[PDB]
């Protein structure tokens, strides 16, 4: 996860002075540093997500959101029914 | 800033301006009108600098490709011509002028290459690209050679690579998928292996370019060249007695080189859509107005089907629409720069033996994907480069980075309070806070922007889902602001928000 | 000369004293080997904020301090954090004049405010008090002159007095201003301009005594005071009148307060040369040495070190300058101030007039004030059939202030739709939105409008609003909404929990 | 329907119907780029009026003031137990904080 270049981060405005963490504990920057670690960008950020992470989630949304369409019909096409749910996991157990 | 009540047209200097100015004093005869046709240097790539700021002509000739960057940045008006008014034009010209399911510009003019040759040397042109090393034998022994035509740029050798199943993006209902390169195919392979052992066998040498095949045909050294409309002119001028015809097929199928459709656009920014509508559907798009236009300077094939046929007669315009009835619509995604770039190299390198017709293609194949989900513009920064931008605080670029794949940038924005407002000459410090932000009044509140970078691998980038009409980046960028702001406001505040739910 | 590293290039007033600033740059680099250039643009202050974003402004620059809040805003500044010893050098007051949200953004280096100036020999023994004044008065329209004539026209001259018992422009605390806590209408502003009005309805003052008015009778020797800066001491030494500079008189006890410029030192936040700049500004120029050169040039007036003001203060004007600027306010260096201009010089007029009582007059005024400073940085009212023009011209350009209705923004939003009907070529597009991840397969076409959403708020409705000086309130609700918006969508478009890295 | 507030404006004229995301309400159509209060509502789907988000905030800062006071009195509760007797004001003080923060906030909730 921490590699080269990946989650690095640059702030624009150059300030003295220390910016300590949400919960006080940690120094993300200060005395005019403008580049930040992967690790203080994350703990800056809280939350993240990847692109390739972000991708098995999109895939497994669309084959639900088909299954959910494809349904009503029968829910008035096994093949697509259970196709739709394979790829599903297929995505899903790749979360 | 566009003048309302006239009309200001903009088409390329080699075109016939002058007929279409005439059409437009028949207009103006009409309805009162002026109608002022321009021809301005690099039109082209003058036109997005100004119709972004309001400005420009209110019409825009040029080549459908070009018009797929236009409409991307909503530079041209969605025309609605009727059902009726279309069947007056081929159904192909109209999937040119498509972009992302919407019609932006009226076809006017058509344009491919074809297979060119020499009455008195080859009364019978060959039909299949297979029977021309027998016809290089024959001619070789009375000195002259078969076919000659350049070989350095992909446009002209893509007709024999796509015959077989080679495309550059594939197309489906308005749309290119830019994930779907069809550059490595085994109909790729299959007719760049039928180019190269022309080249091996010596019918043709991997050298020749534009001007030495041009040279060649026009002085009645070789039975054939491939080459377009806008190189008959010349060969009017050398007396050569040349024919136009249907290129060859390969392994059956005819060959497929792309096709440009000359196109009429209407700006986004212009006061006067209707009266352009008026102009294009009524004086231009007729028998009459092309003619004044194909007068100046011939338009080639048309689009429309009754001037088409009455131009036909020329068995030179015939051929060029036959070709352009078989060949590839030149996808109008800018994303084509990958393919270009990439397919350059690939046949250079297999026609020079430097490759093989498997690496090279499947370099290239690689290549325009990578470079096509990078963005528009070819370029490879090399990672010193990129290093000292980003020691400098600069974060533009966005794109491929040698060794490490493809950069881009995520946004933040983080807020801060004082926690020091009051001490005694000390070093202000400051501590984050959460996504609401709001503080008492007498809080003092300082706000960071933060740019996070993001790095992909070729093989990374060639997995996700993206587009050529919507980058990735974007979606990716608000997901991000969505969960930091969804995980901040419980830190914030348990309070319930005071959300108007109707629908 | 461009900033070049290595080097120092220095912006000042033509008015100032340059030549003195120039000597204590030859000072610099003899004693440091740093070039010090001096130089003195026209309109100086209006190019800094045009050249200083491309990085070709100075490398210092001398200013009014609440011009520096403009450059500030923009991130033009360097912050600065002098050591504590040398801060204690300088008076604290002026400190709070180059404080911008809590950063210091620059150096004090002289200080400015109106006194009251009186003629001895009319009025050996000036007035303690406002309230003596009517009664000086009287004694001296019996010899056919009069006690005081000053510029009642601009609440720059006439704040001070209604000031005195509790008025403010922006409440200062901490180096922030609130504009949400305005001082036009609170009991010390009525008590003061009453005591103005009377003065003119007994016939004391006349109600259009302006600049020029006051300055010839005084100057004349007609009144035996009027108030006034430094700029005017020239003027009054053509003339034959003796007079002095003093304390401005109290009211209810308490010291009249005009509004203290500070002239201050700025460091460029392009330039490469910050320790330089600090070291020539904290080592050379804000010492005994550095200001006597410059004062010596053309008079500084009193300055923001100590030591140094001692010693000019022994000129009993510069004394009273620097007393009257200490019992008075600093000038708030946001722009918010263009609406306390625009509403108080109103009050005032309608006030003396008697168009209006002092209660409602700044009843008004305190509410036009809070609207203008909510609605932005300067004054603008659009009339409503030229705002509705706008809006059915598709223009959203404008926020603001508009006649009859109140504050108008807008919020941004972009809508995603579906193509439904995408095989029909010869027919028109037919559309559907979609929530907010928006994923589709890729062989759907996708289409995106701009959504601009006007928003209408009355003027008691924008006071409740959390507007600032320093960020703009409606951010945060156009955040608020696409937020909300978000929410919702997601949960419509797929429920499968998203795959979050979450720290710690 | 306050008479100019809620109207939207659409920067990108278009031909083509574009109906809502449940499929029942045409949105707009026909190169129309102005939205009604009513359409406005529907696109978006959700919505939150400045005087409430206002209440809102009053709300969480105020709660949020009463949980910091609180974590301030049990520092002093800290001291007084283990016989840290100078504290015993700070702590009276401490408490009507306290609770006025307390009855700002249920004031703010009351209003939502």
């Amino acid at each position: 996860i921490g590699d080269g270049l990946s989650l690095i981060s640059i702030i624009d405005e150059v300030g003295n002075g220390e910016y300590w963490s949400a919960a006080g504990d940690i120094l993300l920057f200060a005395a005019g540093k403008t580049k930040l670690s992967p690790y203080m960008t994350v703990i800056s950020l809280g939350t993240w997500m990847y692109e390739t992470d972000l991708m098995q989630w999109r895939l497994a949304c669309i084959n639900y959101s088909d299954y959910k369409k494809t349904l009503i019909k029968y829910r008035e096409c096994h093949k697509i029914l259970n196709s739709h749910y394979i790829e599903m996991q297929k995505n899903l157990g790749n979360l | 800033k566009i003048e309302e009540g006239k009309l200001v047209i903009w088409i390329n200097g080699d075109k016939g301006y002058n007929g279409l100015a005439e059409v437009g004093k028949k207009f103006e005869k009409d309805t009162g009108i002026k109608v002022t046709v321009e021809h301005p240097d690099k039109l082209e790539e003058k036109f997005p600098q100004v119709a972004a700021t309001g400005d420009g002509p209110d019409i825009i000739f040029w080549a459908h490709d070009r018009f797929g960057g236009y409409a991307q940045s909503g530079l041209l008006a969605e025309i609605t011509p009727a059902a009726a008014f279309q069947d007056k034009l081929y159904p192909f010209t109209w999937d040119a002028v498509r972009y992302n399911g919407k019609l932006i510009a009226y076809p006017i003019a058509v344009e491919a290459l074809s297979l060119i040759y020499n009455k008195d040397l080859l009364p019978n042109p060959p039909k299949t690209w297979e029977e021309i090393p027998a016809l290089d034998k024959e001619l070789k022994a009375k000195g002259k050679s078969a076919l000659m035509f350049n070989l350095q740029e992909p446009y002209f050798t893509w007709p024999l690579i796509a015959a077989d199943g080679g495309y550059a993006f594939k197309y489906a209902a308005g749309k290119y998928d830019i994930k779907d390169v069809g550059v490595d195919n085994a109909g790729a392979k299959a007719g760049l292996t039928f180019l190269v052992d022309l080249i091996k066998n010596k019918h043709m040498n991997a050298d020749t370019d534009y001007s030495i095949a041009e040279a060649a045909f026009n002085k009645g050294e070789t039975a054939m060249t491939i080459n377009g409309p806008w190189a008959w002119s010349n060969i009017d001028t050398s007396a050569v007695n040349y024919g136009v015809t249907v290129l060859p097929t390969f392994k059956g199928q005819p060959s497929k080189p792309f096709v440009g459709v000359l196109s009429a656009g209407i700006n986004a920014a212009s006061p006067n859509k209707e009266l352009a509508k008026e102009f294009l559907e009524n004086y231009l798009l007729t028998d009459e107005g092309l003619e004044a236009v194909n007068k100046d300077k011939p338009l080639g094939a048309v689009a429309l089907k009754s001037y088409e046929e009455e131009l036909a007669k020329d068995p030179r315009i015939a051929a060029t629409m036959e070709n352009a009835q078989k060949g590839e619509i030149m996808p109008n995604i800018p994303q084509m720069s990958a393919f270009w770039y990439a397919v350059r190299t690939a046949v250079i390198n297999a026609a020079s033996g430097r490759q093989t017709v498997d690496e090279a293609l499947k370099d290239a194949q690689t290549a325009a994907r990578a470079f096509a989900a990078a963005g528009k513009e070819i370029e490879i920064k090399k990672l010193p480069e990129f290093e000292a931008m980003v020691n400098a605080g600069n974060t533009t670029y966005t794109g491929l980075v040698e060794g490490i794949g493809y950069v881009y940038w995520t946004t933040e924005t983080l807020y801060f309070i004082r926690t020091n407002p009051e001490q005694l000459w000390a070093i202000p410090k400051y501590q984050q806070i959460p996504f609401p932000y709001f503080q008492r009044k007498d809080a003092i509140i300082e706000t960071k922007t933060l740019h996070t970078l993001h790095v992909l691998s070729k093989d990374e980038l060639l997995k996700l889902d993206y587009d050529a009409y919507y980058a990735f980046y974007g979606i990716v960028e608000e997901m991000l602001k969505f969960i930091h702001r969804a995980d901040a406001i419980k830190s914030y505040c348990e309070i319930p928000l005071p959300i108007i739910k109707s629908k």
